């Protein structure tokens, strides 16, 4: 049973906050290799972060600085501290284990995240 | 950082032609190029890892090959269970760039 | 007597980073010059002390460590840094006094086909402490199953084999590292 339930995904203000999640199953957070890909329409499909075993936070130039990679171990909760959001962070965000910091072998469902000026 | 060219961008295969999909890179991957399938509404499964090696539940009709600079993917037998979208990463540098995607799509009458 | 950096320097083979070569530099005269002087090192950056100076100082001993890396993460080794071989491999404490000496191998450590006998720790259930050394291949636990020695599905071997070439890019090719340390017995 292996799955990656990703949560906190939806809409939110440009120029604000999220906490996206994704949940794990038989295997461990804390001990995988874990990234975030997004995937934005017109664009192509882009990686964003990597968490390393215990290990440490890597991201891409285009979200430096206002993204953060936290997970939790208590429970395998990935988490992707998101703040100062622009208007080009419109896309899907994939949580995703990898082998190594190479491929990403398993993926997510996805949650899409919205980042514009409605209700 | 990696620009790979999916060359051909949408393929219309006959439902068994051997159909064959490739990137190029900006520079050299080794053998170091991945392979993903993204069908409609969902995650891009993994198909081929390090160029060559089918990893998992993956059939042996993807035929993926190529090193250095020059990368194909071999779809066998097509299904209509093949229609997707094709995409390919590089592993060598930092950051990990994907391709453009190859959207392959099956013909019916 | 002089300080034995030759069979240092010029070893025949290296050993891997995860499995660093270590040796103890004691009781000697060490000439620094000789080694700054060379240009055949392509990385020679000094923390703590000036190359030129340190010369005229002495310590009682002096680490000598040994491995061969790809060229891309010369840039690891270094006080303060991430990466695989920051973090798995080969630790640097941030007060470090001591230098690193990096210099290309291509032309040694790398054949046509595949020089695999370089490897490099890939999983590792957390951060090494500065100058640790780890071998030890038990199965890694990617997941939450017995894995009980037998590889599969979240059961993978730690260590990831280094693929060389001689036809692929500069920053992929082996690159060996000499990192010195320093701590009184070792003079100029």
């Amino acid at each position: 049973e292996v799955q990656l339930v990703e949560s906190g995904g939806g809409l939110i203000q440009p120029g604000g906050s999220l906490r996206l999640s994704c949940a794990a199953s038989e295997f461990i957070v804390s001990r995988n290799y874990m990234s975030w890909v997004r995937q934005a329409p017109g664009t192509g499909l882009e990686w964003v972060s990597v968490i390393y075993p215990g290990g440490s936070t890597f991201y891409a130039d285009s979200v430096k600085g206002r993204f953060t990679i936290s997970r939790d171990n208590s429970k395998n909760t990935l988490y992707l501290q998101m703040d100062s959001l622009r208007v080009e962070d419109t896309a899907v965000y994939y949580c995703a284990r990898d082998y190594g910091d190479f491929y990403f072998d398993y993926w997510g469902q996805g949650t899409l995240v919205t980042v514009s000026s409605a209700s | 950082e990696i620009v790979m060219t999916q060359s051909p961008v949408s393929l219309s295969v006959s439902p068994g032609e051997r159909a064959t999909l490739s990137c190029r890179a900006s520079q050299g991957v080794a053998s170091n190029l991945a392979w993903y399938q993204q069908k409609a509404g969902q995650a891009p499964r993994l198909l081929i890892y390090g160029a060559s090696t089918r990893a998992t539940g993956i059939p042996a009709r993807f035929s993926g090959s190529g090193s250095g600079t020059e990368f194909t993917l071999t779809i066998s037998t097509l299904q209509s269970e093949d229609s997707a979208v094709y995409y390919c990463q590089q592993y060598n540098d930092r950051p990990r760039t994907f391709g453009q995607g190859t959207k392959l799509e099956i013909k019916r009458t | 007597n002089l300080c034995p950096f030759g069979e240092v320097f010029n070893a025949t083979r290296f050993a891997s980073v995860y499995a660093w070569n270590r040796k103890r530099i004691s009781n000697c005269v060490a000439d620094y010059s000789v080694l700054y002087n060379s240009a055949s090192f392509s990385t020679f950056k000094c923390y703590g002390v000036s190359p030129t100076k340190l010369n005229d100082l002495c310590f009682t001993n002096v680490y000598a460590d040994s491995f061969v890396i790809r060229g891309d993460e010369v840039r690891q080794i270094a006080p303060g840094q991430t990466g695989k071989i920051a973090d798995y491999n080969y630790k640097l404490p941030d007060d470090f006094t001591g230098c690193v000496i990096a210099w290309n191998s291509n032309n040694l450590d790398s054949k046509v086909g595949g020089n695999y006998n370089y490897r490099y720790r890939l999983f590792r259930k957390s951060n090494l402490k500065p100058f640790e050394r780890d071998i030890s291949t038990e199965i890694y636990q990617a997941g939450s199953k017995p894995c009980n020695g037998v590889e599969g599905f979240n059961c993978y071997f730690p260590l990831q084999s280094y693929g060389f070439q001689p036809t692929n890019g500069v920053g992929y090719q082996p690159y060996r590292v000499v990192v010195l340390s320093f701590e009184a017995t070792v003079c100029g």
